[PDB]
């Protein structure tokens, strides 16, 4: 846990002293009733506020700089997500996912 | 009851003869030490050799004169991609993103809105084939034939650019090669 | 050895699907696996003896790679990188007349091993560049993984198709020659045989091949039928959904080998659920073969080594995979 | 028209097939040399990793002028399959000029045939001493 | 006592698997190496142990084999575990295996158990 | 078995006439083809020219319009369940036996047995105090012989082979030949 | 018929076993013939 | 197929003009039944000699003379 | 099969007072092989300027405690020296290694784009 | 002297309409699944104080083992009589960065003597040390540089252990979850040094992560059960 294992990782320094990566768990689709993409916690890195994507003038290609920008790690619980980010000394911040509040259902609230 | 008890196996047995015979010692020899002399000294297999290659010298070649000749190709055969329309002339694709996911290498970039009719059509189709591993899946997911691969391979180019077809290259590459394509399509879509 | 390695892919896969192919697809895949067998063999030992310093011999088989490789381009579109064996079956199924074109192949291909072997098996000068040079013992070639002609050549009997049948091998009659001595000669005539053996096997799948169903008749795995596509719904769901998020596989993880022309291939794949493999080891059966290479070659000269490298078959595609 | 033996990858077994006697290359006076001392024309055959560039540009320089430079496949051209790899160079441009590209996984033996045969057309368009004459 | 006792014989007709040669005395020298693989278990392993009671069961089952079979090949096809020659190579490895086996004191509670998220793959415990 | 064939039986181009005569003269082995394909066999109906009309095969148990319900030959979805076996399950099926050959007391009095194995139990103190025919009976084989590996194929034997059966190099040459047996 | 399959009969029997036959007289003959050339040989040599 | 007599009855059929013209670019003397021609003006034949080999029998007479493409 | 030159066999250190010794045994090997490292990849600077540098990176590290982390430093730099000394790196990463190069200030940056 | 039959023109069966029987395929690995129950728990009532669990899934055993129980069980599965297990036919590693060590590192054994596959799995981090069975089995000396390489994983007793893979002085440990597909850094030929250099990424088209596109329902459900009924916990008797 305290151990700094990022010495000897091999990842450049700028994942520690520029990249921020989110520690979050998926919000369900507005569009779809399945669920099952938010029973799992996942890491990903904040965009570059510059380089992030701009336009490859020759056939409109996105091009870009950020090498974590396909990079989502994925998680089977919090702590485990946590312990990952502090072994690796990154800087991070955990979203807490939203939980829905449970309201009864029946069909006689039709009519009363 | 099995060969547990010894801790043997029937895979672990060896069949019979397994076992290698003696090897043979200098007396044992069928040939006569001259007649393994004379096949020795006067190089017996080696003009047996010189003979067979020999044979292949009054044979007819292998080779064809290309490029006035050329090599067998069938109606699955891929090669340079083409984008194809409808016998009105519309193009065939609607846009419907399935080549652009598929596709192993990421070689296909799709822009899309509706166009100024109302149609669903495609505004950019780029196709990188220095990119393309000319596997054929994005013809295999088209559920119009939109994007196909003629039998085409006789168009490399001075420079790399060349190679990076946009929706007006791939469109004159369908209207070209559209009888090429129907040849291919009449026999090869019953098995599709 | 294109087709070789997707079975052993679509093989894992499939057993991880909890499916399996139908009978006719099954013997597609062993006719093509041992068309693959034979194509490899053209490629390794006439290679090897091109490196001794046989020349022609390499060029009157790859003449035969030329017609064994418009069977590939005939049922696939593509002369080597063929994808046409997939988890669940074949892509597509056999144009009319390939059976016509590979059996007439085959009353041929026999002269063309005998011819071949006029210029190798009997000449004193390639006995002298193989006899005695790379010997392995049967001892060290199972501590060193080697596998396939290099494990057989050192007297151990040993072969995937006949230790863990898979794809219709079950079905067909063929025998596997085995070496005495451990060096480059005993491991050039088991080569030899395996070309016989191979095509001893492809006439048997012209004459059993069945009739049915290449692919699992299951569309959530095997796409639907282009004509069944434009016209049912269920058809046109299943087709969408299978080009653009795939199939997933149950959560596990296999080890599946086969016998490939190099050797042992296998390939350890791990499944999260999902539709995209979570880990995929490949294992190289000419990796373990080099790495060997250094306790096999120490003593000989630099010739030696040439000919010990070509007795591997090395594809370094397979190595640095 | 004399290339260097540089198989890198699948590419090279077209590559081989060139030679082989259906299409014989030989008959064109095509020959393969080992050494890059006696080669004027590098056909790039495979795919060049981070770890080969080096080794693949020391090559090039020692090849004596003029000298030719061949891009086979969709590795050498773009790095096809393996162009969001961690080690493979995207195209075999960024260390050498190419003069020439074959398309295809891999190019047919007849495309690499048909890329030949540009490339000559453009050697036979060459005014090396008429240059020196009128233009300089 | 010093009983030195030939295991890989160096030399001798080939026995079809290279590097692997014939053995001037098959029976006697796997009657001695059975005799002491059995002496070895009852002074160094304890009697409730898997192992020992599964190695003795057998290794009488081959010494009783070695011990009623003048015949070679009769004595490989009881067995069914390789040719003599191979059969004294596995004597001498289980041989130096109970000396292991002794030494790690195989039979004793689990040394190092599992953390409690050890063998759990994708949220599913194992 | 795969005899030599004569040369008018392979589908090669051969010689004619005086032509044909001078070829059985000066070849080795004259039976050999010469690898050219037959002009007039060979590929004569190119793939693209077949007038074979494809029609997708179905089976019926699992292709058909009635009888045919999904779940019943859904295969992907009943994969085997992953189980492994720790110390603990391991000495409860060794104490209290399995579910086909059941050694647990009946009623409330075998709940409770069940129950000692819901925490830690170390398998060397359960065989450290078990009765032994338990040991050689149900962790042991035959009475005690240990268990041996199991073969991925029980059918995979051979048998030794002479040169007029498999028609490979004769006994001379060092390489042996297995058949299936 | 509406797929590819073999004949009804099936294929002929094709040749996969190795066809090397020997070929040439005995090793005796081709000694006795080289004897023979150098005995003649000589004979030509002497006279001139 | 490489006997000098197919390249007698190719030279006669052909006649010198057109014979010469395949021993600039062809490096055969070939004969066949016209088939048809392009839009570009190329002409396409096939062979019906019995000696010539499978992959042979259907070849182009380009327009151009000392360049093909 | 036999190891080769310059080869050591993977060890972990469980005393802290051993593994500095092997550190300092290593130390010397790198200023000892300066000049050859020099002459092998024909460096445009002196054995001086390469010493200097060995020991710039070594210093990096000095303050490392965790014993673990140190085991594995230990090891990278013995197989970063094997590859030196066996010329098995190429000239051009060893010359990269060496061409190694006040920072801008909050207005410099943001009239640029900054990161 | 009679013409080859033109085999385009000889007469084809006519089949109706196909069966084919449905089941599922787990059905023919039955002996198998019992089997390797049986030799899993022979290995373990051997070595009580070494093997942690095992499982069995169709035709393949797992042992799953400790890092300082790697070399007495890979010693007691190659030299055992029962178990002769003479070939390490592959050495890999799989990264779960959830777990508090991270890679699970895995050993495949193939035992020609009985026709027989066994894996041993063990766990390790990013810094604890792994037994090296290079003594044991020569061939997994190569095998244990590739993991290295691409996981960094510390094999100790190794006689010869760097990169196999990656290029000379190569930073990072590519099969590692969060080290990204494409790398750091690429390289170019730069005209001024006359060289080829290492420079920071820039893609000219970034990769697009078409993997968002996930399914957000479950595809297959909890699975169906293959234990054999002697190896299942026994339900006790009812009430009287
Ligand atoms: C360019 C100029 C020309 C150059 C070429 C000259 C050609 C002439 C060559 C002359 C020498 C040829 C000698 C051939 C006769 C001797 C060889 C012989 O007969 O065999 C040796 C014989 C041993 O008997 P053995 O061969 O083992 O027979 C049993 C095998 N089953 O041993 C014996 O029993 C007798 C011992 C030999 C006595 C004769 C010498
Ligand atoms: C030896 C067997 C006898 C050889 C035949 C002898 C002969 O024909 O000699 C004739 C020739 C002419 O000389 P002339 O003086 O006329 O002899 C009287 C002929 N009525 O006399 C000559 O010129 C001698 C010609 C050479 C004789 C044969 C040499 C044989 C060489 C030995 C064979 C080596 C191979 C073993
Ligand atoms: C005349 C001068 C030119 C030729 C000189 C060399 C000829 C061969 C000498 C040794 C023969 C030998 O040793 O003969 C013995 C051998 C093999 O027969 P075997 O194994 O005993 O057969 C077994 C027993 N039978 C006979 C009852 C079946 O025969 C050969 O392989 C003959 C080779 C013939 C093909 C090549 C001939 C043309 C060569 C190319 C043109 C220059
Ligand atoms: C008295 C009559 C004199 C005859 C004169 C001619 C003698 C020729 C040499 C015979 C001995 C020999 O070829 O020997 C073979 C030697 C050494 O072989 P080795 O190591 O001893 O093993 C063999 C002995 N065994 C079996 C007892 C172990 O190596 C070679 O393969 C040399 C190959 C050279 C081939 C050159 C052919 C070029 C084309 C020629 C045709 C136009
Ligand atoms: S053929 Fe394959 S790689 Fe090429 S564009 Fe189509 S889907 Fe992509
Ligand atoms: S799959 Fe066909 S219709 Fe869909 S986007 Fe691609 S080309 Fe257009
Ligand atoms: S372009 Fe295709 S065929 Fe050529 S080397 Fe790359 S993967 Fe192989």
């Amino acid at each position: 846990t305290d151990l700094a294992k990022e010495l000897v990782s091999g990842a450049p320094k700028e994942l520690i002293t520029e990249r921020v990566a989110r520690i979050y768990q998926e919000a369900k689709a507005a569009t779809q009733s399945g669920q099952h993409n938010t029973e799992t916690w996942k890491i990903d890195w904040d965009i570059l506020n510059k380089g992030n994507r701009w336009e490859n003038d020759l056939m409109g290609y996105q091009s870009s700089s950020d090498y974590m920008q396909g990079t989502i790690l994925k998680f089977d619980t919090r702590e485990g997500a946590i312990r990952f980010a502090k072994g690796q000394g990154w800087d991070y911040y955990i979203q807490e996912p939203k939980v829905r509040r449970f309201v009864k259902k029946d069909y006689s609230a039709n009519f009363y | 009851p099995t060969l547990a008890l010894t801790s043997g196996s029937i895979q672990g047995t060896h069949p019979e003869g397994f076992r290698l015979p003696r090897p043979k010692t200098w007396e044992e020899s069928s040939e006569s030490a001259l007649s393994k002399a004379t096949k020795w000294y006067l190089l017996s297999e080696i003009f047996r050799g010189l003979y067979i290659t020999l044979e292949m010298y009054f044979r007819a070649p292998y080779t064809i004169y290309y490029p006035f000749e050329k090599g067998p190709v069938s109606p699955r055969f891929r090669g340079e991609h083409a984008l194809r329309r409808y016998p009105s002339g519309e193009e065939r694709c609607i846009a419907c993103k399935l080549c652009e996911a598929v596709c192993p290498a990421q070689a296909i970039t799709i822009e899309a809105e509706e166009r100024i009719d109302g149609s669903r059509r495609t505004y950019k189709y780029d196709i990188d084939m220095t990119k393309c591993i000319y596997c054929g899946y994005c013809q295999e997911s088209c559920p119009v034939d939109a994007i196909v691969e003629t039998p085409n391979v006789e168009y490399a180019t001075e420079t790399r650019e060349e190679l990076l077809y946009n929706k007006e290259k791939l469109l004159a590459n369908g209207d070209k090669w559209e009888q090429e394509i129907q040849y291919a399509l009449d026999a090869d879509a019953p098995y599709r | 050895s294109m087709m070789t390695n997707e079975q052993v892919f679509s093989l894992a896969v499939e057993k991880l699907l909890n499916l399996e192919v139908p009978e006719r697809g099954q013997y597609i895949r062993t006719l093509f696996g041992e068309i693959t067998r034979v194509l490899n063999h053209l490629m390794s030992v006439l290679s090897h003896a091109m490196d001794v310093g046989a020349l022609t011999p390499f060029l009157w088989g790859f003449e035969e790679r030329e017609k064994l490789m418009e069977f590939y381009e005939r049922v696939s579109g593509a002369r080597l990188h063929s994808a046409y064996v997939r988890p669940g079956g074949v892509s597509q199924d056999l144009p009319a007349g390939l059976l016509d074109d590979i059996y007439m192949w085959a009353t041929q291909f026999g002269d063309r091993l005998d011819e071949t072997e006029e210029l190798l098996t009997d000449s004193r000068i390639w006995k002298q560049r193989t006899i005695g040079i790379g010997e392995v013992t049967a001892e060290d070639a199972l501590n060193y993984g080697l596998s396939g002609v290099m494990l057989r050549g050192s007297g151990v009997p040993f072969d995937i198709r006949k230790s863990q049948p898979y794809d219709a091998y079950d079905k067909v009659d063929f025998d596997i020659a085995v070496g005495t001595k451990g060096d480059c000669y005993d491991r050039y005539l088991i080569r030899m045989t395996e070309f016989r053996q191979s095509l001893r096997i492809i006439e048997q799948c012209c004459n059993q091949m069945p009739p049915g169903p290449v692919k699992v008749e299951d569309f959530k795995v095997a796409p639907p039928p282009r004509a069944l596509m434009k016209e049912d719904m269920e058809a046109l769901i299943h087709h969408f959904l299978l080009y653009t998020k795939g199939y997933a596989v149950p959560a596990g993880e296999t080890y599946t080998a086969i016998e490939a022309p190099k050797g042992e291939m296998a390939v350890y794949v791990v499944s999260d659920g999902s539709e995209r493999p979570y880990r995929c080891k490949i294992r190289a059966p000419g990796f373990a073969h080099l790495g060997a290479f250094d306790h096999i070659a120490r003593g000989h000269f630099l010739p030696d080594a040439v000919a010990i490298i070509g007795t591997m078959d090395l594809v370094f595609g397979e190595v640095d995979r | 028209f004399w290339p260097m033996t540089f198989g890198l990858a699948c590419c090279a077994v077209e590559m081989m097939h060139v030679s082989a006697p259906r299409y014989d290359q030989d008959r064109l006076g095509i020959i393969f040399r080992a050494s890059p001392r006696q080669s004027d024309i590098m056909i790039v055959a495979g795919t060049v990793t981070n770890k080969m560039a080096p080794a693949l540009r020391q090559v090039y320089d020692q090849m004596p002028y003029p000298r030719w430079v061949i891009s086979m496949g969709s590795c050498a051209n773009g790095g096809g399959y393996y162009h969001y790899s961690y080690s493979v160079v995207r195209g075999v441009d960024r260390i050498v000029p190419v003069d020439i590209y074959v398309p295809g996984c891999p190019p047919t033996s007849e495309a690499l045939m048909y890329g030949v045969f540009q490339l000559q057309k453009k050697m036979m368009d060459g005014q090396t001493h008429r240059m020196w004459y009128r233009s300089y | 006592q010093a009983q030195e006792i030939l295991i890989k014989a160096n030399k001798g007709n080939p026995t079809g698997l290279t590097g692997l040669f014939q053995h001037p005395s098959p029976r006697p020298t796997l009657i001695t190496l059975y005799k002491a693989t059995l002496k070895n278990l009852e002074e160094k392993i304890p009697k409730e142990s898997v192992y020992r009671t599964a190695v003795e069961a057998f290794t009488k089952e081959r010494l009783s084999i070695v011990e009623n079979n003048e015949i070679i090949e009769d004595i490989e096809k009881k067995i069914g575990s390789g040719l003599v020659e191979e059969l004294i190579v596995q004597a001498n490895e289980e041989y130096d295996l109970i000396d292991k086996m002794a030494e790690w004191k195989a039979w004793e509670e689990l040394e190092e158990k599992p953390l409690d998220d050890q063998w759990t793959y994708f949220g599913k415990k194992l | 078995s795969g005899g030599p064939v004569p040369v008018f039986k392979k589908y090669t181009t051969g010689s004619k006439g005086i032509w044909e005569k001078i070829r059985q003269l000066l070849t080795l082995v004259p039976n050999r083809s010469t690898g050219n394909p037959l002009v007039k066999n060979y590929r004569v109906p190119p793939p693209g020219s077949q007038t074979l009309k494809y029609k997708d095969p179905v089976t019926i148990p699992a292709g058909d319009i009635v009888k045919n319900q999904y779940y019943d030959r859904d295969h992907r979805r009943n994969y085997p369940r992953l189980v492994a076996f720790d110390q603990t399950k391991v000495s409860g099926l060794l104490t209290l036996g399995s579910a086909q050959n059941p050694r647990i007391s009946v009623g409330e009095k075998g709940q409770k047995e069940l129950a000692v194995f819901d925490q830690s139990v170390s398998l060397s103190s359960t065989l450290a105090t078990i009765d032994p025919k338990v040991v050689k009976s149900e962790l042991l084989a035959e009475g005690g012989s240990p268990v041996v590996a199991p073969s991925l194929n029980k059918k995979m034997k051979f048998r030794l082979t002479e040169e007029s059966e498999h028609g490979m190099y004769p006994e001379d040459y060092p390489i042996r030949i297995f058949a299936q047996n | 018929a509406t797929q590819d399959l073999p004949p009804i009969s099936g294929y002929a029997p094709i040749q996969w076993k190795r066809n090397l036959p020997s070929r040439g007289f005995r090793p005796v003959i081709w000694f006795l013939g080289l004897c023979t050339a150098t005995g003649y040989g000589f004979y030509q040599i002497s006279l001139a | 197929s490489s006997s000098i007599q197919r390249t007698l009855r190719n030279l006669w059929k052909n006649g010198f003009k057109k014979s010469f013209k395949q021993l600039q670019g062809y490096n055969d003397i070939k004969s066949g039944r016209l088939v048809g021609t392009d839009s570009f003006g190329n002409k396409f034949y096939e062979v019906d000699d019995p000696v010539e080999i499978h992959m042979r029998t259907r070849f182009v007479e380009y327009t151009g003379f000392w360049r093909q493409d | 099969t036999n190891p080769t030159a310059f080869a050591q066999t993977t060890r972990y250190v469980k005393d802290s007072t051993e593994m500095r010794t092997l550190v300092l045994n290593l130390y010397r090997r790198y200023l000892r092989h300066s000049r050859g490292f020099v002459n092998n990849y024909n460096l445009d600077i002196p054995a001086s300027q390469v010493r200097t540098k060995i020991r710039q990176e070594f210093e990096r590290q000095r303050f490392v405690k965790d014993l673990p982390l140190k085991n594995v430093l230990y090891m990278k730099a013995q197989m970063e020296f094997q590859e030196l000394v066996n010329f098995w790196k190429q000239q051009c990463h060893v010359m990269q290694y060496f061409e190694s190069i006040k920072g801008d200030s909050f207005v410099q940056k943001f009239l640029k784009g900054a990161q | 002297e009679e013409p080859l039959p033109v085999l385009r023109d000889l007469p084809r069966p006519e089949y109706g309409e196909l069966h084919a029987p449905v089941y599922n395929p787990a059905e023919k690995y039955k002996e198998q699944i019992e089997e390797l129950h049986k030799f899993g728990r022979y290995i373990m009532g051997c070595l009580p104080k070494f093997v942690q669990q095992f499982s069995v899934w169709k035709d393949e055993l797992v042992i799953y083992v400790a890092p300082s129980a790697l070399t007495q069980v890979a010693t007691f599965l190659k030299d055992h009589t029962s178990a002769q297990f003479k070939a390490c036919m592959d050495v890999t590693a799989a990264d779960y960065p959830t777990r508090t060590n991270r890679f699970d590192v895995v050993y495949n054994l193939l035992s020609v003597r009985h026709n027989s596959r066994i894996r041993i799995k063990t766990y390790a981090s990013e810094v604890s040390p792994v037994p090296s069975v290079v003594p044991l089995f020569q061939g997994a000396n190569w095998f244990e540089r590739e993991t290295y390489d691409l996981f960094g994983i510390f094999f100790e007793g190794h006689p010869d252990l760097r990169r196999i893979m990656t290029d000379y002085g190569f930073q990072g440990h590519p099969l590692r979850k969060d080290f990204p597909t494409t790398g750091y850094t690429e390289v170019r030929y730069d005209a001024e040094k006359r060289r080829v250099v290492y420079e920071p990424l820039e893609l000219t088209q970034a990769w697009r992560n078409f993997t968002v596109g996930s399914s957000v329902w479950e595809q297959v459900g909890d699975g169906k059960d293959f234990t054999p009924e002697s190896f299942k916990l026994p339900t006790p008797a009812p009430d009287p």
